[PDB]
Order: C-alpha cells, then sequence, then structure tokens
C-alpha cells in the first residue's frame, strides 16, 4: 500500500523530470488519500502546489485556477499560490479573444 | 519550485 507521502515522493521525482502527465496522477491520489483521513506527514498544500502548476503546465488553465484557489482557501496566505492566482488569470484574460 | 516561471 502506497501512502500519501509515497505518492507525493513519486509525483515530486515526475515533477522534476518535468514528467506533468504523472506528476498530476501521482499527486492527485496523495490528495485523495488525504481527503479521505490519511495520517501523513504531508499537506494538502504541499500537494496543491505541485497538482496545480502541473495541470497548468498540460495546458489546463482553468483546472489550474480553481486548485489554486482550492490551495488558497487552504493557506491564504500562500506566496506562490498568490503570485498564481494573478499569473494563471493574466493569460486567461491575454487568451480570450 | 522547479520549472516555475519565476
Amino acid at each position: 500500500f502506497l501512502t500519501a507521502e509515497d505518492c507525493f515522493e513519486l509525483g515530486k521525482v515526475a515533477y522534476t523530470e518535468a514528467d506533468y502527465y504523472h506528476t498530476e496522477l501521482w499527486m492527485e491520489q496523495a490528495l485523495r488519500q488525504l481527503d479521505e483521513g490519511e495520517i501523513s506527514t504531508i499537506d494538502k498544500v504541499s500537494v496543491l502546489d505541485y497538482l496545480s502548476y502541473a495541470v497548468y503546465q498540460q495546458g489546463d488553465l482553468d483546472k489550474a485556477l480553481l486548485l489554486t484557489k482550492k490551495l488558497l482557501e487552504l493557506d491564504p496566505e500562500h506566496q506562490r499560490a498568490n503570485g498564481n492566482l494573478k499569473y494563471f488569470e493574466y493569460i486567461m484574460a491575454k487568451e480570450k479573444d | 519550485h522547479h520549472h516555475h516561471h519565476h
């Protein structure tokens, strides 16, 4: 049985490899396990940080934004997340044409 | 963060 932390380690390495597809899959699995109440050294915000950017890297801005908003519900002061929100929004606005 | 825009 792969734990939330196991999923996270796998996703983190995928991330560095820039394998965003597998980052999203592993990070998603981590999150679900967390959402279901798994007792883990890893936290939701950290999963969300990777997950949101991985989804972005694959071109789903809409979903990247939602995950970002989700992270910020949890950690409103999150620096990267706050930046990401404005960035994603900027690109989306410039996208609409 | 690794491949971040910043």
